[PDB]
């Protein structure tokens, strides 16, 4: 294999942006938070842009509020650096984008529009687009030497790289002005929409097109994507010891390679390393002899054999990824016997990530 | 105490919800197999255009047609319907407004994709309306075409809005035939002919969403069926031995003695390692039991499925169907 050295990547200030990617439910948020807290322990002035921390983790970071801006995470006085954190507010980031380009006066109308509030702000790819927009806002202010980026959950790891551009092209469709804000084909389509859709909804939709007054959205998604191509950007792919998560990680690694984007390596999270060298065949047989003959000893053997079978699946899954990607540095992170929802649990996770 | 009360056998429409990644697609297919057993005909429906049925059965994308995808036990049949929202919108324009011509012209300029995307209420009207059509469909002899309909439904965060027919219709044109059909959809959803099943994992977020969804659905007076606890694991330890091991207490003297009996003598680094392996297992079980306790408050039937050791294949769907059948699902 090849061992990923997250500690050396974090300590090197030429690394300015660290993007934590992969499928949802693998440990992206906690990895992002553990990495950011570590960089701060190394002396760096860091900001972690979290997407969806679990309630207890968000409270431990002091980011359980409705804010859409970084706040300082108070740490032990010995800590030489600074940790700053926030949780993305998708709707508020859309408001900020609308105001930045339309101005505060015209933004009052757009923000009050019922079609904007109920439809435009919840379209597919908004979470990825707004994460990218916020990353852009963090970079422009130059308030930190390191930005750790958490990415929205999805069954598809590539949605982070593709969904903003996809949403952007949908927003720039000819169909918005033509069908809401005459022709043979466009006229037929306009008639069909008038016949089926509510007059109030169509008025709010056409008002939104007139009010917004934007290839604006695709051009925004394109410029913001180019920020990921700046020198000092590192991508970290996170995966659980599961086939779907690894396949998503592999798809992401391929894309980074095709696009010549720097990949730090893979975080193979939730592993079950064997703490006892006793073979699986011997453990089952030792438990089976006890079954025919103290229920504690046989159950203890059944735990170990079950863990060993789990460890065998993990090793063959990883060897499949490593065989296909022999150039990719990897770090195995064991499943910790507690929830990663406090600063002390983040510290223990960062110890696993940086060894 | 039963996971499937008798009343659930009279249900014609089964909606399978749950948080993303909990097993809705897998369990909706296993439920469909269970209900089709004994020469019955069940329809398995998906509504998000994700082609999850084709992916589950490892086949190319399914067209907008009801097609036999699996043979259930003793001559039963499971049909599949991957609803195509674009084709459902054209069907609606043509049947209700005679705008089949306008519709066909819209498809050639991507305007059907647009209309369904910009109007989420129209989307839900088309989907729940098609679901209702499969449920009430009669054959030549005035008998139901399907014995049951199983819907691989939207997740826990979207299920209440998806079944909110009053809110979906509110953003549609006043009058016409749609407003009359919507009454029949509401009546079906709120009756004893429907049940919403909620798939969960013994993890904090899937359990929280299950509770939040049940509350929202109860407020809407929508019928709850069962809570299905997926991917269960073996405890391996008796309640007293587990409670102690979760604190770091596994008596080694008893463990060392039972190992000598089986002809096993471990060194100090392997014996200590074997002990922390069971402590960590017991810590995982205890935490899972603490999460599961939050469901005890609901006076809702509960079903349990095991973990399929490797990837879910066709044979795994039959094992999960068999697990459901043994729990009284019929
Ligand atoms: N190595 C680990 N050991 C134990 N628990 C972990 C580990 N990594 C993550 N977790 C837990 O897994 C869950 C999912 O992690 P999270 O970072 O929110 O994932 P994601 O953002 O990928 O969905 C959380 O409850 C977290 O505490
Ligand atoms: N009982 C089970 N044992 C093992 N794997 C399972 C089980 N149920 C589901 N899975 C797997 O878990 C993942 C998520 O399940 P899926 O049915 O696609 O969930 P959902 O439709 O709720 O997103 C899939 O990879 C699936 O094969
Ligand atoms: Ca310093
Ligand atoms: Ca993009
Ligand atoms: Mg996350
Ligand atoms: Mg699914």
């Amino acid at each position: 294999p090849k061992t990923l050295d997250m500690g050396a990547i974090l300590a090197d200030t030429s690394n300015r942006v660290v993007v934590c990617c992969g499928a949802g439910g693998v440990g992206k948020t906690t990895t992002a938070a553990a990495l950011a807290l570590r960089a701060a322990e190394y002396g760096r002035t860091v900001v972690v842009l979290t997407i969806d921390p679990a309630k207890r983790l968000a409270q431990a970071l002091g980011i359980n509020d409705l804010g859409n801006t970084p706040q300082r995470v108070p740490l032990a006085p010995e800590v030489p650096g600074e940790l700053h954190a926030m949780m993305l507010d998708m709707r508020r980031t859309f408001d900020e984008m609308v105001m930045q380009y339309s101005g505060p006066e015209r933004a009052q109308s757009i923000l009050d529009n019922q079609f904007y509030q109920t439809v435009a702000t919840s379209l597919a790819g908004t979470q990825e687009y707004m994460a990218m927009e916020k990353l852009g806002q963090l970079l422009s202010q130059d308030r930190w030497d390191l930005i750790v980026v958490d990415t929205p959950p999805s069954r598809n790891a590539l949605d982070f790289l593709d969904a903003p551009k996809r949403l952007g092209s949908f927003m720039d469709s000819r169909l918005w002005r033509l069908l809401l804000a005459i022709t043979g084909v466009m006229g037929l389509a306009m008639k069909a929409l008038s016949t089926v859709l509510g007059s109030q909804m169509l008025a709010d939709a056409a008002a939104f097109v007139q009010s917004l007054d934007a290839g604006g959205f695709r051009e925004k998604a394109d410029r913001t994507y180019a920020l990921l191509k700046r020198r000092g950007t590192q991508f970290v792919v996170v995966s659980a010891a599961e086939p779907d998560a690894l396949r998503e990680a592999s798809f992401f690694v391929d894309r980074l390679s095709q696009e010549s984007m720097p990949l730090a390596g893979l975080v193979f999270n939730r592993t079950h390393p064997m703490l006892c060298a006793l073979p699986i065949e011997r453990a089952i047989d030792a438990a089976e002899t006890l079954d025919a003959e103290t229920s504690l000893a046989a159950a203890v053997l059944r735990i170990h054999a079950e863990r060993g079978q789990t460890a065998k699946r993990e090793i063959r899954l990883l060897s499949r990824f490593t065989g296909a990607n022999p150039t990719v540095p990897v770090v195995g992170v064991p499943s910790l016997p507690f929830d990663v929802s406090d600063l002390e649990a983040l510290r223990a996770l960062a110890d696993q990530l940086t060894t | 105490s039963v996971g499937w009360p008798s009343r659930l056998s009279g249900v014609r429409l089964h909606l399978v919800t749950g948080k993303g990644g909990t097993g809705k697609s897998t369990i909706a297919a296993a439920l469909a197999l269970t209900l089709a057993a004994g020469g019955r005909k069940v329809l398995l429906v998906e509504v998000e255009g994700r082609q999850g049925i084709a992916q589950l059965f490892d086949v190319p994308p399914l067209p907008y047609q009801e097609l036999k995808i699996a043979t259930a036990e003793r001559g039963g049949q499971v049909n599949a319907l991957a609803i195509d929202i674009e084709a459902a919108f054209l069907e609606y324009l043509d049947m209700f407004y005679n705008l089949g011509i306008a519709g066909r012209a819209m498809r050639r300029i991507g305007a059907v994709e647009f209309a369904t995307t910009i109007a989420p209420g129209l989307r839900d009207v088309l989907l729940t309306g098609k679901i209702k059509e499969t449920v009430v469909r009669l054959d030549k002899n005035k008998l139901p075409v399907y014995d049951a309909i199983v819907v691989d439904a939207p997740p826990t965060g979207r299920i209440a809005r998806f079944l909110d027919v009053t809110k979906a219709v509110s953003d549609l044109a006043k009058g016409g035939p749609v407003h009359a059909q919507s009454e029949g959809v509401v009546k079906l959803l709120h009756s004893n002919q429907t049940a919403i099943h909620l798939v969960t994992l013994l993890e904090a977020l899937p359990v929280q969403e299950t509770l939040e969804a049940i509350e929202e659905l109860a407020q809407m007076e929508l019928p709850i069926g069962s809570v299905i606890v997926n991917r269960n694991i073996p405890a391996h330890l008796e309640p007293q031995d587990l409670a102690k091991a979760a604190e770091g207490e596994v008596d080694a003297d008893s463990v060392r003695a039972g190992l000598l009996t089986a002809g096993v003598k471990l060194p100090d680094a392997d014996f200590a390692g074997l002990l922390t392996e069971t402590i960590q297992h017991a810590t995982r079980i205890t935490a899972r039991a603490e999460i599961a306790q939050q469901l005890d408050a609901l006076q809702v039937p509960r079903l349990e499925l095991p973990t399929v050791s490797d990837g879910v294949d066709l044979g795994s769907l039959y094992e999960l169907s068999e697990s459901l059948a043994q729990q009284g699902v019929r």
